[PDB]
């Protein structure tokens, strides 16, 4: 996913990883030592928050999924960057 | 070993002035010479050098010769005037590297443990901080090839020195310096989107080309890995700033407040004092 | 007989080893040699400059090794251009770069070898970036005191070089010597990249790289407030009152315009939120 | 519109002169020359349709319409009308006004009594001798100040100063004085100083088209071959002065001395002598040997190749001329070839207001320091005689933003060439430039008031030049001496009180050894400028003729 | 005739109208050039410096300062601060060669 | 005239109104021309101190002590750590 959507609910981990609520601690905190995610866990609502990310390999749908959400950062920023160039070029000269 | 190099405009010109030397007589190839490095630390620096007659045949694409009588005795020349200056490697103007460049470095390793080659550019064009640098190592390969000798890119940066900016920085004379704080940072911003997002489009089109053709490079894996480090924030629709929304304007909190507070009293300094000194001269004269 | 004022065309490549080899001898004085071509009487060009061994015992006429040049000229033949030697130069970092007692003794020796043998001096200290500094001179013969002692025709290229006149001892050597005009034949091809290589390396390295928040403004507010009262007491000090105190005095600067630009730094740097992002 | 205008000029009664001075007023206030001459061409028709003939109207349309077929038919009727008195006005009016290109076209169709009378008017034969006899009468010689500058006994800069100073007051008298009195002092001169002895000889001898050949035979380069080679190189440039504009039999005299003896320093004075003689004639063979002189690669001869090429091609706008000149400017290694070529491409383009702007875009935009000076002398002559606001735009931009000080100088100097029609505007626009810290701009700022206001008697220019000679820089004082000497020409103490104040200052500073030799060169020269032609002759770019004065501008811009 | 001058008089009107952007563009450049001249005087002398002892203020724009070696030096003062930090007797930093008066101690070290 | 000499004055009034308006803008320029030339002279003042510093650049400038005065205009100079000196004229302030 593009997220964020960073913090995750325990029921989602209890769905995908199909683990009980009492064992989610050992699960996600062990990944903290492995190094795939550094995200601390929010234990009030029992929601597991994520930080950084671990990339692995790639797929043909990942490149197509890239061009969708990667170049989208290129077309959105440069579009409004021209607005910074347009209006503010007069005060510079 | 060699991490980064420092290329002075003086030694880079020693490649450029030799482009006038053999450029008028021609014919093929490029300008090639041996590089004199100054190594005080892991960071590499270059002060002077000496250009040597060199040619590389096409046919015969693997043929190259340095003149080593030029390399030996002229070393004792620069060594006699400068004891610190020694040969750290070689250079050339490229623009790219033919496969024959593997044999130029391995021959001169008798002079230096690792010879760093510097690809330069006599005509500035694109895309940015010019020239280039390579280091000679052996990574073999994962596929099982026989030991592969491939030059890895070394980041190049320009640097200055005392007494060398006398004539160099004089001749331009047309530059406005800078001005730091107003135009200096904002022109970069207009370019930071340009130069930032153009390589974004150039690579994303070549990364799409991967599936099409040119595979390998797979790469692997360096491409997507640091791209996913870029993915700490995407930022995609819409900006996912719900936590950074109130913090967005909260960083602009005091910046606007002070700008409101300074312009109020700066006016009180500008407006009052101007009116005072003006009417003192204006009405008392007539 | 006929002597016309000479114009020196220096190449951007020859300018390198003038300051560079001179920097290697700092503080002590070096002895170099000028390399170029003699076109005619009223113009001269130096197309190359090379480094010569520095003398730690002091500069002498024997510091130049004749087999050093004979091995160099042979290496210049296999090099693109084998041009004949012309003249000499020496650095003088420790002072205002004037011709010393050894420089005059090596004059009659070098002017016997080559016709002109222009004496060229250079100093690092006088400036850093925006001044030519350096120096140049040419011996006018003391035997000519019987003849007319005031060359050259086409005067003010000397006369203007005779400005500032550079104190006393320097122009005190205008007896038996006359300086020479240094102009730059256009290298602008290289000089255009000289500006591009310098400014691009100085523009954020990618232009991207570079592009204490409220606290820097809490430190700035001390300059934007606590400095105000020491600034705004002066108009109450301008009130005498009235008037026993010596006037006028203008305290308006420089804090007012500094705090102006101080906001110009903080406003456009805060625009990085709106600029970079979207 | 020109329809109702025909009814306004045809209105009854008079209106005796209202059509006469309106052409003088409209010429000043008209921004676009497009329909200007269209108004003039229909006006000169109603003059002839009117009963009373008026010959001051045909004087104005002759130069502006520049129609060789129309100027041929007006005098062809005067030949049939047989009265030489009424045509005698347009006879010499066509002479002093029309340039050399228009004179060569009108002389051919007209000569095809009254036929012998038109020969000396266009060739200026009788016009020289009548003013040759004027000089010797009104000329009043004063040797006091000349001797007061002679006794300084300075080994250099003196040989050039006195021989150019006496030539001022001695114009056209042809007499020999400073040559006969001291033989040894002229022998003390050497290098290019003896070049002036045979040169200034042609100054005093300017005019007098007959004896100019056999009198100078002692300086012939081919036969004599003096020890110093620069003495024989000024004989070719000497007669070019006399032969400025109209030529003569000496065209063969220059042809005999170009192929013998001195080379290539013959081409120096030879091309300037042949180029100034062919100036305005649009000759061909002179352009042929000027191209090979452009390729001689020598720096000193490059000035003679460029300067003589703009002369001969002035008003013709040769395409291949500049193409060979500006095409050689990139790969040439010398500045002096770039200088003669700077004025060379500048001298050819004059008074167009449009065509020349195509080259102006290339000149100033280029990074060559001398070629940027070329754009200013090119934009000056192109805009000469107009107050156009498009030229002042880039004129200040190169005079300020450009780093080179010499081009800022030549930039503010272009204001005196263009604005001489209304000299009152120069003291206002060049005022703020007088406070520039660099004296290079002040040298041209003082000249801008010197060349433009020279004819005027304006005292404000004298006031602005008062602090200019007080400035610590030496050559800005010298530039103030020549400029303040141009404002006082023909004007005595009764005109402005500053006359005697400046006259005593010129001899003062030159007799003071503590003052710089540089500035005091223009001191005695400022005297001569005030004494030029024995105070008899002035220099005026604005006259009833309306044309610019080519030799004074070309001479002062080289000076 | 009155419409004639009526067509004459707007020339210097418009001629001074373009003289508005004449100065305004010129003075702001020179202003930035004067601000660039502020970096000049602040650049001099940079480093290094030598300590010296101030003796007395003789007149404007210059004052005498005793060197650390004991030899009193007469030096042109810097055009920035001529008064408050001068003081009758104080230790003021001087340049190596020029011995230029720039800044005194707080006081003091 | 009626077009006319009554209307043309109003036409001439517009120009004279703008001429006075321009004179007001010119009066705003004239006093502003002084703020330029002032700072332009101040731009020469920073260069005046630069040029004057070059006179004081080499050795600096010293302070002497005159033990005796001579009518020949040569004045003896003495520095406290150094030895006594003497120099030719040297005339700036009145000799008295
Ligand atoms: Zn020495």
């Amino acid at each position: 996913r593009p997220a964020n959507h960073r913090q995750l609910t325990f029921e989602e981990i209890a769905k995908s990883a199909k683990i009980t609520v009492n064992e989610v601690e050992l699960l996600v905190m062990k990944a903290l030592s492995v190094g795939l995610v550094k995200g601390s866990i929010d234990e009030v609502d029992k929601r597991v928050h994520m930080t950084w990310v671990q990339p692995r390999v790639l797929d043909l749908q990942q490149i197509k999924g890239m061009k969708d959400r990667l170049e989208f950062w290129c077309t959105d920023v440069k579009s409004m960057e021209m607005l910074v160039e347009h209006q503010a070029h007069d005060i510079l000269t | 070993a060699v991490q980064k190099v420092v290329v002075h405009p003086l030694v880079l010109l020693s490649v450029v002035d030799h482009f006038n030397r053999i450029g008028k007589v021609g014919n093929q190839k490029r300008v090639v010479g041996v590089l004199l490095g100054s190594w005080q630390k892991k960071v590499l620096d270059v002060s002077n050098s000496f250009a040597v007659p060199f040619d590389e045949d096409d046919k015969d694409d693997s043929v190259w010769f340095l003149d080593h009588d030029y390399l030996e005795n002229m070393y004792g020349m620069f060594k006699k005037v400068n004891a610190r200056e020694r040969i750290v490697g070689w250079y050339h103007t490229g623009p790219k590297l033919h496969k024959n460049d593997i044999a130029i470095n391995e021959l001169m390793k008798r002079y230096c443990p690792n010879s760093v080659l510097v690809i330069i550019d006599v005509k500035p064009k694109d895309l940015g901080l010019p020239t280039e640098a390579y280091i000679s190592v052996e990574e073999v390969h994962d596929d099982g090839t026989p030991t592969s000798k491939t030059f890895e890119h070394v980041t190049s940066e320009i640097g200055a020195e005392e007494a060398e900016e006398v004539g160099v920085e004089h001749l331009l004379r047309d530059i406005k310096d800078t001005t730091v704080g107003t135009l200096s940072q904002r022109i970069t911003n207009q370019v930071h989107g340009l130069k930032g997002l153009n390589s974004k489009l150039l690579d994303i089109r070549s990364y799409l080309e991967k599936v099409a053709t040119g595979k390998l490079p797979i790469n692997h894996q360096i491409i997507y890995q640091l791209q996913d480090v870029f993915n700490l924030l995407p930022d995609v629709s819409l900006q996912e700033f719900v936590k950074a929304f109130y913090l967005k304007t909260n960083d602009q909190m005091v910046v606007v407040y002070l700008a409101s507070l300074i312009r109020s009293v700066v006016a009180l300094h500008n407006l009052i004092n101007n009116k005072i000194a003006n009417r003192d001269a204006e009405k008392k004269e007539g | 007989a006929v002597d016309t004022a000479e114009q020196v065309y220096i190449s951007s490549l020859a300018l390198l080893k003038m300051l560079k080899h001179g920097r290697a001898g700092v503080p002590m004085e070096v002895m170099g040699l000028m390399l170029g071509e003699f076109v005619d009487d009223y113009t001269v060009r130096v197309i190359d400059v090379f480094a010569m061994p520095q003398s730690g015992t002091g500069v002498s006429v024997e510091a130049v090794d004749p087999v050093f040049q004979a091995k160099m000229l042979d290496m210049l033949k296999q090099t693109g251009r084998p041009e004949m030697v012309v003249g000499w130069y020496h650095s003088h970092p420790g002072f205002g770069c004037w011709l010393s007692g050894v420089d005059i003794n090596t004059q009659q020796s070098f002017e016997a070898l080559s016709e002109r043998a222009v004496a060229v001096v250079v100093d690092p200290i006088q400036s850093v970036k925006g001044k030519v500094v350096i120096d140049a001179f040419r011996l006018i013969n003391a035997n000519m005191m019987v003849l007319g002692h005031e060359p050259r025709q086409t005067t003010s290229n000397l006369g203007h070089l005779n400005k500032p006149s550079i104190q006393a001892l320097i122009h005190g050597l205008n007896r038996h010597y006359y300086s020479i005009t240094i102009n730059y034949r256009k290298n602008e091809l290289e000089q255009k990249m000289l500006l591009n290589l310098h400014k691009k390396s100085w523009m954020e390295g990618l232009t991207l790289q570079d592009y204490v928040v409220k606290e820097m403004l809490e430190l700035a507010k001390n300059y934007n407030k606590a400095v105000e009262e020491e600034d705004k007491m002066t108009p109450e000090q301008l009130a005498i009152k009235n008037v026993g105190k010596q006037d006028p005095k203008r305290h308006l600067e420089e804090h007012v315009d500094v705090l102006m630009t101080s906001n110009i730094v903080q406003c456009l740097a805060a625009m990085l939120d709106t600029v970079v992002f979207k | 519109r020109l329809d109702v205008f025909e009814k306004t000029i045809l209105e009854s009664n008079d209106v005796p002169g209202m059509l006469a001075y309106s052409l003088k007023l409209c010429m000043s206030l008209m921004q676009n020359k497009q329909f200007r001459n269209k108004v003039l061409r229909v006006l000169v028709k109603i003059y002839m349709n009117l009963e009373k003939p008026d010959f001051i109207n045909v004087c104005q349309c002759l130069i502006f319409l520049d129609d060789p077929q129309a100027v041929s038919d007006i005098l062809e009727k005067l030949v049939k009308e047989d009265n030489l008195l009424m045509a005698y006005q347009i006879c010499f009016d066509l002479y002093e006004s029309a340039s050399q290109q228009f004179l060569s076209s009108v002389i051919q169709n007209l000569r095809t009594d009254q036929t012998l009378k038109m020969i000396k008017i266009l060739s200026g034969e009788m016009a020289i001798e009548l003013h040759l006899q004027f000089l010797i009468r009104n000329n009043n010689t004063d040797l006091m100040i000349l001797k007061n500058t002679k006794d300084a006994v300075r080994n250099s800069v003196c040989h050039t100063a006195t021989v150019i100073a006496n030539s001022f007051m001695h114009c056209g008298t042809t007499s020999d004085q400073f040559l006969r009195d001291n033989l040894e002092w002229l022998a003390r001169a050497t290098n290019w100083a003896k070049f002036t002895a045979t040169a200034s000889l042609g100054v005093i001898h300017k005019g007098h088209e007959k004896e100019a050949l056999q009198l100078m035979a002692t300086y012939l380069p081919k036969d004599t071959s003096p020890g110093s080679a620069y003495q024989e190189g000024g004989g070719l440039y000497a007669l070019g002065l006399i032969h400025a504009n109209h030529g003569g039999d000496i065209i063969d005299y220059l042809l005999n001395q170009l192929k013998n003896a001195s080379n290539d320093i013959v081409r120096h004075g030879g091309s300037l002598g042949l180029g100034l003689a062919a100036m305005g004639t649009a000759r061909q063979d002179v352009y042929d040997l000027l191209k090979t002189n452009l390729y001689q690669d020598d720096a000193v001869t490059g000035e003679a190749a460029g300067l003589a090429l703009g002369l001969v091609m002035l008003g013709s706008k040769n395409a291949q001329a500049i193409e060979d000149m500006v095409g050689y400017a990139q790969e040439t290694q010398h500045e002096k070839i770039l200088r003669g070529l700077a004025v060379g491409i500048a001298l050819v383009m004059y008074g167009r207001m449009e065509e020349a702007d195509a080259l102006i875009e290339s000149l100033c935009r280029d990074k060559d320091p001398i070629l940027r000076r070329s754009g200013m002398y090119t934009v000056a002559m192109a805009y000469c005689g107009s107050g156009n606001n498009k030229a002042i735009r880039r004129l200040l931009h190169v005079a300020v933003s450009d780093v080179n000080d010499d081009v800022r100088r030549a930039a503010v100097e272009s204001l005196g060439f263009i604005l001489f029609r209304t000299p009152e505007q120069c003291p206002s626009v060049v005022s703020l430039l007088s406070e520039s810290y660099n004296p290079h701009v002040r040298y041209g700022a003082a000249m801008a008031l010197g060349i433009c206001c020279a004819g005027t008697g304006n005292k404000e220019a004298i006031n602005l030049l008062e602090p200019m000679t007080n400035d610590p820089v030496n050559y800005v004082r010298q530039g103030a001496l020549i400029a303040s000497a141009l404002i006082m020409i023909q004007q005595t103490e009764i005109t402005c009180p500053k006359v005697n104040q400046f006259r005593q200052l010129y001899s003062k500073v030159i007799n003071d050894k503590h003052d710089d030799v540089m500035a005091k060169f223009g001191a005695i020269l400022a005297q001569g400028i005030l004494d030029a032609g024995g105070h008899n002759v002035t220099i005026s770019l604005q006259s009833r003729t309306g044309h610019t004065h080519m030799p004074s501008v070309v001479g002062v811009l080289v000076f | 005739d009155l419409y004639s001058r009526y067509k004459k008089l707007q020339q210097e009107l418009e001629f001074l109208e373009v003289q508005e952007e004449y100065i305004k563009d010129e003075q702001k450049n020179l202003k930035k050039e004067f601000l660039h001249a502020q970096e000049e005087v602040k650049r001099i002398q940079s480093i290094p410096l030598v300590i010296g002892q101030f003796l007395e203020a003789v007149d404007q724009n210059t004052a005498i300062v005793g060197s650390t070696t004991g030899s009193n030096y007469y030096v042109r003062i810097l055009s920035t601060i001529d008064r408050e930090l001068l003081k009758p007797n104080a230790s003021v930093a001087l340049h190596k060669h020029s011995n230029a008066l720039v800044d005194v101690l707080p006081p003091e070290a | 005239l009626e077009e006319g000499k009554a209307g043309s004055g109003l036409r001439q009034y517009y120009l004279s109104k703008i001429e006075e308006l321009q004179l007001i803008v010119n009066d705003k320029s004239q006093n502003l021309r002084r703020l330029q030339a002032q700072r332009n002279e101040l731009n020469a003042k920073v260069r005046l101190l630069r040029e004057e510093l070059q006179l004081l650049q080499e050795q600096g400038s010293y302070v002497g002590e005159v033990v005796r005065a001579m009518d020949k205009k040569k004045v003896l100079v003495k520095v406290h750590p150094e030895g006594k000196f003497v120099v030719d004229v040297d005339k700036n302030i009145d000799i008295n």
